[PDB]
Order: C-alpha cells, then structure tokens, then sequence
C-alpha cells in the first residue's frame, strides 16, 4: 500500500506511477505530477535519466 | 567503484524535453545542448 506523495491515495498496479529518485523516494501518480504520457514514456525508456519531484528539486 | 552520471528531470523539464522530441528539434530527452 503506497500513498501518492502528492494526492495521498493508493498507487495501484493498474495506474501510471513514478518514483522520485532525487531523494524523498516516494511513488506518485503520473497524472498527479502533471507529467504527460509522452514525458513518462520517454523518461522511463531513457537509460541515464531519473525523475525528481518538485519539493526535492527546489532544495 | 564504477561511477556514472545520471540526469535528474523535474516534471517541467521532462514535459519540455518531450515536447522537443515530438517537434523533432532534439534526438532524445538527454540531448542537452547549449
Ligand atoms: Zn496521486
Ligand atoms: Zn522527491
């Protein structure tokens, strides 16, 4: 049972989800982050890229 | 003791990089130019 770092609801297997590897290590709904399907597609396909949530990037 | 460089994207940066691959302007999302 993983709470969405943004909206705080469960992150089920049937949804689009992404992990902050900048720091906080939380899972988030792709929808909640504001990340487009295309950005998701490309970022997860890209070997040398990782994602960071917005609070994690601010500091 | 192998080390590697990983580029971290914000959501904004990701959405921008994706728009740029869609509009053929860049190869990939890590194709940073100056
Ligand atoms: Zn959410
Ligand atoms: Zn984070």
């Amino acid at each position: 049972v993983y709470p969405c770092g943004i909206c705080t609801n469960e992150v089920n297997d049937d949804q689009d989800a992404i992990l902050c590897e900048a720091s906080c290590q939380k899972w988030f709904h792709r929808i909640c982050t504001g990340m487009t399907e295309t950005a998701y597609g490309l970022l997860t396909a890209e070997a040398s890229a990782v994602w960071g949530c917005d609070t994690c990037m601010a500091d | 003791m192998a080390a590697k460089v990983v580029y971290v994207f914000s959501t904004e940066m990701a959405n921008k990089a994706a728009e740029a691959v869609l509009k053929g302007q860049v190869e990939t999302i890590v194709s940073f130019h100056i």
